[PDB]
């Protein structure tokens, strides 16, 4: 989620993703650790047996057949980590995530209840407001005339600068906000 | 102390209020509180009229 | 009570929970045995099941075929 | 309290069997009843005594309004608005009284069923017949007259029913 | 309820898993040991290492980010950033 | 569950009895002298005890005795074992009488079948 | 990372209270209610233990 | 070897089983690059607006505005009474009405005939 | 009724002579006082109505509507305070004058004793509403909405005027008491069919009826908040009141002419609920829900049984209050984000808890949660329809299911989920808005406590 | 297939019910004529049960 996607997935990426999916579904089928280790070793033996293949057409055909085999033999109810998409704990804490722009609508009494925090918050706000022009200038200098070709952002070249478009990434709510 | 102060208010005041409401307002109107009549068995004593409900026949022994 | 987490090791148990679990399992089995000793009829039946084939035509009121 | 008419709201005599214990164990129900009498019944009785003493200090009365009888829509002439108005008001009051009579009979039936309990299908069959008669008469009188019912519409329905009955009687004994 | 993670604990656990891997020599293993440049592994081994880390820490690393974690330090940084660990 | 279901559904349903229509033969058919069942508990007694209509069978007096025993010795609910056993035995006797009725119907039907087959044989030759 | 810990008094007491009621409640309830149905006293032996056999 | 998966409207074909996912031409790569470029341009514009410190309000979405306008205010000008539209409108707007009219008329005629014949159980029906 | 009529005609000069910064305070305070005064009309008799004079009379059907109007005026004033901050003093006074005139016309319409005066006032209510919509609406479609509203109403109501003057010439008087006592059956001929059509079609276009209802979404979406509040809560009930009044002289022909309108109303309930299922605009959803509820009221009035009129009155009052509350909530959300798209703003339960509570309560009242008067009216109508025929139960059941579906759908879409990241102008809810929602919701629960006051004259 | 098979087997079991080899349950007083709501004025057809 933190990395900009590419235009397409290469053959190596396709086969690696298929290998990971097959291992995860095999672990779902093979509940016990020793049995899972045995069959995962067999699966990697198959992958290594097909590893060396100069013919890309034959490699693609093998990949297609392997994908068909995986879809036929997949676990109907595969194991999913609780926080992963589709998991039992996915998006559970999204209702507790409140942003700093909500935080600056507080009453003066509430703000006075937390004196030291808001001084640092004001420092952060000044730091944000003193860098936006440099960030936009750096972004517009490094773009091609046609426009961006990828969703990757440049870092900060100078010592006193900050990586452009950093505010929300840095100040995103914690994974357990409450 | 906490359980005593919780038991007087939360239990003793509602029961007083409800008993007062039932005994003098709900039961002041007909048919508001209807009780299924008690079961009368043979060989019993009706307390209201001082009556005696007699026993049944002599059971034929079944072993 | 404070329980320190363990890494790749069997967790730290407690004498109180051990004895309570054993006591309640023993209580369940004792109750089952005590009830079966006194109320075995509730599981094994109480009255015999009659065999219809052993009933006589005289007591069932079935006349001979000639009538 | 018993500030209602026993004849209007009948109730069979209450037969409570006497307690005849066959065991030496104490009765938790009896002990809890004693506790309830000591803790609740006596304080509420004292409070009610005080309140009723305060009520008797100044005692005043209210009356039941009596309505005179007026000529009805049968005696009213056609297009006689005053007589029609009086007859309509009288008919509406009678309609409300009949509704409350039906309510009284239904209350009798419900109370009898609950009281009899497990043997209601036989014991409370006298209330069922009275309710059947009252319901049939009420339906025949104030049947489907609509949302704009009136004394004239009820009179028209009664005339139609009388004509039907007369025709049936004639075709039977003719 | 559960004790919070720390950078040192995350590094210790990932190095523990890597030292339990049989294709890595524990004596030459460090936090900056590249899996392919100086450890002599390949894509399947890197995928298996990522899956082992997922099993160890009880969460899934997306394949878009998993293909770039070529160092134990990189794995530590990714886990700390995802779990919001700053100390 | 039982062999009677198999006999009726995979055999001669005419010879097997019909539970919803039996008894078919007269009660005195084959019984020169048969005694009417006796009811101990009266209608008024059952009504006062408020027995359920399904419980007002010929075994109602034992049920009334059991209820009276249970009510009197309330705190000690482990008391009326004798009354419970008497009621259960009365119900058992009622059930075995029902089984006797079913068996009588079955063998009367099969005897009728034998008689009519013999009559058919006589008529044929 | 083994974080197993069930030594909380609230959890233990709640499960314990619902545990005594999973052993000694059916007996009390069935022995303290009046008979609202006629029992099935007579039945074949193989039908009396049908539930146990299938279980 | 294995049974084949047959896609449906509500059971669409997975991306790993799509035959076109394995027959890639150099033009397909160009199309994918163009799509990525468009997405990157839109993302850059949105991120600039989103990270602007002086912005206070809602970033208007032209795509959302177009969707809402097309679904509500753009239907009638682009409507032509073709035979398909005429038949579908007539059916879905008239057929249910006559169906329910026939059903209710039949039911009420049966009830009225029973009432007139005096063979309908109307006892205890004093609330209408 | 002059004790209520005159204080409104005194609200007018008070509004025009008050200071520039005191107009809202004075109008709200005196509107609340007038509502308190109008609460006395709930003391109705059991047999005949309250005949104050030869011109005005009050009935068990008129009294709850008058109380609802007098209570609804100050809430509209509060909403106008909300959305008219930058207007000039004269234009604000003109807006308040329009609201006051509309309330006065509604009061006189509900208390009129003759059909021709009722028609005159019921048509007089068009001018203030049209002016309000086409003058203080926010978008371009307000002119088209005003045209559609005005012409639908007039095309409906002109044959009603012709029928009314014909009836007066034929019978002698249009006084309601006289036409009720001197009522005679209507024969089944073409002339009687067309007179029935004139009257009923006028009130059905006002109601509205399915197929004659597009003006309702057009006007309610494009009207300002006060206009939407008065259009949905009170102005829709003029048709129901008229039908409950005009059907006295249309029997027994109503037993034969009701089939097309009954089928239209039931299938319209179904169709409008299904439309509510897939609406991208919140105000359109609320408007179509209003259409469905009014169709149910139409069914009750057309079946015309004593159990159906009580349900009709209760449902009218409950729907008025619920629709006003829903429109107020939608207007608050709109004023926060300046857009009526429903999926634009989400996470509003995370951002505004109390407004989430108000949304939950309003949506629960909309789907007829017992023992609310919404459910009381709907259940009475359903029972009467079941007595009428035994497939209306099927239609009502599916309508109720879809109603719950779309109510909870709009609740979940607006309040639940992840908040929109780029919307950073969600300020905390104002005390004015919270008080507006509370004043909308509390009378509903109080009427639930005491339901006999809104069950009409057939109670 | 599952739902259709279940419905078909339910119909088959309805037309081939399961029961026990016993006679009808016997009740006293004309099969409890008065207890079930019979008219006291009318006299029911007698129902007599005999021992066996
Ligand atoms: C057109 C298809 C059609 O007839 O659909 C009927 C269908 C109603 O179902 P139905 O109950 O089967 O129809 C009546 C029965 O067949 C027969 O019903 P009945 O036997 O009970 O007799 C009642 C009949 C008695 O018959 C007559 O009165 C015949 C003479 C009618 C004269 C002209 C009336 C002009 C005013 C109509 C409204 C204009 C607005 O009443 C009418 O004909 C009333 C017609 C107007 C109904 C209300 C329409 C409102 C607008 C609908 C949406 C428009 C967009 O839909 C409509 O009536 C609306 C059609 C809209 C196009
Ligand atoms: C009256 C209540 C009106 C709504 C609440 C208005 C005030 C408010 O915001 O309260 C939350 C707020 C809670 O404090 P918070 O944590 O700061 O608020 C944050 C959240 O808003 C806290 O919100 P929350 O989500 O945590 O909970 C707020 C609560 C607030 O929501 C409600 O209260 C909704 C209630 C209505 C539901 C929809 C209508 C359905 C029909 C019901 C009709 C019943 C009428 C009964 C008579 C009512 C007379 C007033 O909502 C719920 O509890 C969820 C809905 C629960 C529905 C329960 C089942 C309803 C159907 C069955 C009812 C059966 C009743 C009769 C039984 C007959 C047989 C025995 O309350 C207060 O602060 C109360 C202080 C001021 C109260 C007024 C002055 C009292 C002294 C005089
Ligand atoms: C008479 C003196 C006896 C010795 C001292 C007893 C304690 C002192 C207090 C007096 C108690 C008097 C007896 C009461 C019952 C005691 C237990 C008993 O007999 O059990 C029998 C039975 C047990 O008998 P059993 O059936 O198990 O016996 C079997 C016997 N064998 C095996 C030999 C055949 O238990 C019960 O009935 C259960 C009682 C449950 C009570 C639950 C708590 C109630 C809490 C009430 C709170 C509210 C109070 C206020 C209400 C009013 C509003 C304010
Ligand atoms: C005819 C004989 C049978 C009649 C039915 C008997 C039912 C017996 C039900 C339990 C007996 C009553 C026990 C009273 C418990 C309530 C007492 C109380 O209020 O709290 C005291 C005390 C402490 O409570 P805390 O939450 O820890 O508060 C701490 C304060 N610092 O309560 C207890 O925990 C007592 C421990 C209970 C032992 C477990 C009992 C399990 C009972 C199982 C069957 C109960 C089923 C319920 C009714 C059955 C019939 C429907
Ligand atoms: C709509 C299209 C059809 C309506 C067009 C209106 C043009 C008039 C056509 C119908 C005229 C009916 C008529 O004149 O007779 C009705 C009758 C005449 O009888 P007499 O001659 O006086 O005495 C009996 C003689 N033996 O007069 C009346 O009943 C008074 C009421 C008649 C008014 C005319 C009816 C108008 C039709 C109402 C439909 C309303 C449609 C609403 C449009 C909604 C649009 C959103
Ligand atoms: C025998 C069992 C019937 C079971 C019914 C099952 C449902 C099928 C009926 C509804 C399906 C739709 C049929 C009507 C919709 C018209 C179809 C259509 O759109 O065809 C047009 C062209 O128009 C036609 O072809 C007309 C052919 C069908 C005409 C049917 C007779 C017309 C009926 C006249 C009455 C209309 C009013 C009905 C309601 C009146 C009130 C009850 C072009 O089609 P395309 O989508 O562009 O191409 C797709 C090719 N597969
Ligand atoms: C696996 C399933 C295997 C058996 C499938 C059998 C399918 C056919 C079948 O069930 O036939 C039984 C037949 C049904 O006939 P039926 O519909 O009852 O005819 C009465 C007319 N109203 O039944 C009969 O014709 C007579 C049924 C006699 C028993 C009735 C008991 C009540
Ligand atoms: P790393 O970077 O070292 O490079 C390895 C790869 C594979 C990328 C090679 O560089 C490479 O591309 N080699 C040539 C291409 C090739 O190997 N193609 C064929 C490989 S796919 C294949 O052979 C898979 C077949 C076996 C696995 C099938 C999966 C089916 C099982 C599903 C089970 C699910 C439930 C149990």
């Amino acid at each position: 989620a933190f990395s900009a996607p590419a235009a397409y997935l290469t053959h190596q990426q396709k086969v690696l993703r298929l290998y990971k999916r097959a291992l995860r579904h095999l672990e779902s089928w093979c509940v016990h650790r020793d049995k899972y280790r045995y069959f995962a070793c067999l699966m990697r033996a198959r992958f290594d047996e097909h590893k060396n293949e100069k013919d890309m057409v034959k490699a693609t055909q093998l990949l297609r057949q392997a994908e068909e085999e995986f879809w036929y033999g997949q676990h109907p109810q595969p194991y999913i980590f609780p926080e992963s998409p589709g998991g039992t704990s996915y998006e559970r804490y999204e209702c507790y995530k409140v942003p700093e722009w909500c935080l600056d609508d507080w009453h003066p009494s509430e703000k006075a209840m937390y004196p030291d925090y808001f001084a640092k918050r004001e420092q952060w706000k000044r730091l944000r407001r003193e860098s936006w022009e440099r960030e936009v200038k750096q972004l517009q200098e490094e773009t091609p005339p046609g426009g961006p070709r990828t969703e990757a952002l440049p870092p900060a070249r100078k010592e006193g600068d900050l990586p452009p478009l950093w505010w929300h990434i840095v100040t995103r709510p914690r994974e357990r906000p409450m | 102390y906490r359980h005593s102060i919780f038991a007087v208010t939360h239990v003793l005041i509602p029961v007083w209020i409800i008993h007062y409401y039932l005994k003098y307002h709900v039961t002041a109107k007909p048919y508001t509180v209807v009780e299924r009549k008690p079961r009368i068995f043979p060989g019993d004593t009706i307390l209201e009229t001082g009556e005696v409900i007699p026993l049944m026949k002599e059971f034929p022994d079944q072993h | 009570v404070h329980i320190e987490p363990r890494y790749r090791q069997f967790p730290q148990l407690t004498r109180s929970q051990l004895i309570q679990a054993e006591f309640f399992s023993a209580t369940m089995w004792f109750w089952i045995l005590w009830r079966f000793w006194h109320d075995s009829d509730a599981v094994l039946g109480h009255f015999p099941y009659p065999d219809p084939s052993q009933w006589t035509d005289e007591e069932l009121g079935i006349l001979p075929d000639d009538e | 309290p018993d500030s209602w008419d026993k004849d209007v709201y009948p109730e069979p005599p209450r037969r409570t069997p006497a307690p005849a214990p066959q065991t030496s164990l104490p009765n938790p129900v009896t002990y809890l009843t004693k506790i309830f009498d000591l803790l609740v019944d006596r304080p509420v009785t004292l409070a009610r005594e005080f309140i009723e003493q305060q009520h008797a200090k100044n005692r005043y009365y209210y009356y039941h309004r009596e309505f005179r009888r007026v000529p009805d829509i049968t005696e009213c002439e056609e297009k006689d608005i005053l007589c029609m108005f009086e007859a309509e008001m009288q008919w509406r009051r009678d309609y409300k009284v009949d509704q409350e009579i039906v309510n009284i009979i239904q209350e009798r039936l419900k109370a009898c069923q609950q009281r009899e309990g497990e043997s209601y299908r036989q014991n409370c069959a006298k209330e069922l017949e009275q309710f059947t008669q009252v319901s049939k008469a009420f339906q025949d009188r104030y049947s489907d007259l609509g949302a704009h019912y009136s004394a004239r519409k009820c009179l028209a329905k009664q005339k139609q029913r009388m004509l039907a009955e007369r025709k049936a009687a004639k075709e039977a004994a003719a | 309820d559960a004790p919070p993670l720390t950078l040192e604990a995350i590094k210790d656990r990932v190095l523990y898993v890597l030292k339990l891997y049989d294709k890595i020599d524990p004596e030459k293993l460090s936090v900056n040991s590249h899996f392919m440049k100086d450890l002599g592994l390949d894509s399947l081994d890197q995928v298996e290492i990522i899956m082992a880390m997922e099993d160890e820490f009880g969460f899934e690393i997306p394949d878009i980010d998993a293909e770039k974690l070529m160092c134990p330090q990189e794995i530590v940084d990714y886990i700390a950033d995802k779990k919001d660990v700053y100390e | 569950m039982g062999a009677h279901l198999a006999r009726r559904y995979l055999g001669d349903a005419s010879k097997e009895p019909d539970p919803l229509r039996m008894p078919t033969f007269p009660p005195d058919y084959g019984f020169p002298e048969r005694k009417e069942r006796e009811m101990v508990a009266t209608q008024q007694e059952m009504n006062d005890a408020q027995l359920m209509l399904q419980q007002r069978d010929y075994c109602a007096h034992y049920l009334i005795q059991l209820l009276k025993c249970k009510r009197d010795s309330f705190p000690n609910f482990l008391a009326c074992k004798h009354e419970q056993h008497d009621w259960d035995y009365c119900e058992h006797l009622d059930y075995v009488k029902r089984m006797k009725e079913f068996e009588r119907e079955r063998r009367l039907l099969q005897r009728k079948k034998r008689r009519e087959q013999r009559e058919a044989e006589m008529a044929r030759g | 990372l083994v974080l197993i810990n069930e030594n909380n008094p609230l959890l233990i007491n709640s499960i314990k209270r619902l545990l005594i009621g999973s052993i000694f409640a059916g007996f009390i309830i069935s022995n303290n209610i009046p008979p609202m149905t006629v029992p099935n006293t007579t039945m074949p032996l193989y039908m009396k233990m049908t539930a146990l056999i299938v279980t | 070897s294995f049974p084949k998966y047959k896609p449906s409207r509500l059971a669409t074909l997975p991306a790993t089983l799509d035959p076109a996912e394995y027959d890639i031409s150099p033009e397909t790569r160009k199309a994918q690059a163009e799509r990525l470029a468009i997405r990157s341009r839109l993302k850059r514009e949105y991120l600039l607006q989103y990270n602007d410190p002086n912005r206070l309000g809602v970033i208007e979405d032209p795509a959302l505005i177009r969707w809402t306008y097309a679904r509500s205010a753009n239907i009638y000008p682009n409507f032509r009474p073709t035979p398909k539209t005429s038949l579908l409108g007539a059916l879905f707007g008239i057929g249910p009405l006559f169906f329910w009219y026939y059903v209710f008329k039949t039911d009420r005629d049966k009830k009225e005939k029973l009432i007139q014949e005096g063979k309908l159980d109307q006892t205890f029906n004093i609330s209408y | 009724m002059l004790k209520i009529i005159i204080p409104t005609t005194m609200l007018l000069p008070m509004t025009w002579m008050s200071k520039h910064n005191m107009i809202w305070i004075n109008a709200t305070v005196h509107s609340l006082l007038i509502s308190l005064i109008s609460l006395s009309l709930l003391n109705q008799l059991g047999e005949n109505s309250l005949n104050f004079s030869l011109t005005f009379f009050s009935d068990s059907l008129s009294a709850p509507l008058l109380v609802l109007t007098t209570w609804l005026l100050p809430l509209m004033l509060m909403a106008s305070q909300s959305h008219l901050s930058k207007e000039t003093t004269t234009r604000k006074k003109l807006y308040i004058t329009m609201l006051i005139l509309l309330q006065l016309f509604l009061i006189m319409t509900f208390t009129a004793t003759e059909l021709i005066l009722f028609y005159i006032l019921f048509e007089a209510t068009l001018v203030p509403t049209l002016i309000i919509i086409t003058r203080w609406g926010n978008q371009t479609e307000r002119l088209n909405a005003g045209l559609y509203f005005l012409f639908y109403t007039l095309a409906g109501s002109l044959p009603l005027l012709v029928a009314l003057v014909y009836i007066q010439n034929t019978t002698g008087s249009l006084n309601f008491l006289i036409i009720h006592y001197w009522s005679h059956p209507l024969s089944n001929s073409w002339s009687n069919i067309f007179m029935w059509l004139a009257c009923i079609m006028a009130f059905m276009v006002k109601m509205p009826l399915y197929g004659l209802h597009l003006w309702l979404p057009k006007a309610h979406v494009e009207a300002p908040i006060a206009g939407s509040m008065v259009l949905a809560a009170v102005l829709l009930k003029l048709g129901g009141y008229g039908m409950m009044r005009i059907t006295t002289i249309l029997n027994p022909l109503t037993n034969y002419m009701a089939y097309p309108f009954l089928m239209l109303s039931m299938w319209g309930m179904i169709m409008t609920s299904s439309i509510c299922l897939r609406q991208t605009d919140l105000k359109s959803l609320i408007a179509y829900s209003s259409v469905s509820h009014m169709a149910l009221v139409i069914v009750a009035i057309m079946i015309q049984t004593p159990w159906s009129f009580m349900g009709a009155t209760a449902l009218m009052i409950a729907h008025g209050l619920t629709s006003s509350m829903l429109f107020c909530l939608a207007n608050t959300n709109y004023e926060r984000v300046h857009s009526r798209t429903m999926i634009l703003a989400r996470g509003l339960q995370t951002l505004l808890p109390l407004m989430a509570t108000w949304w939950l309560v309003a949506s629960l009242t909309n789907l007829a949660l017992p023992p609310s008067i919404n459910l009381i009216g709907e259940l009475f109508i359903i029972t009467a329809s079941f007595s009428w025929s035994n497939i209306t139960i099927i239609l009502m059941g599916m309508n109720m299911m879809i109603t719950a579906l779309y109510s909870l759908y709009m609740l979940i879409t607006t309040q639940r989920g992840k908040y929109t990241h780029h919307i950073n102008n969600i300020k905390p809810s104002f005390t004015r808005e919270n008080a507006l929602m509370a004043l909308h919701i509390l009378p509903l629960l109080l009427l639930t406590l005491n339901p006999k006051m809104i069950l009409g004259p057939l109670y | 297939g599952f739902v259709a098979f279940m419905l078909f087997m339910f119909w088959v079991g309805e037309i081939y019910p399961s029961y026990q080899p016993v006679g009808p349950k016997q009740y006293p007083y004309n099969d409890l004529y008065l207890e079930r709501g019979g008219d006291p004025t009318k006299e029911p057809e007698p129902v007599v049960h005999y021992e066996i």
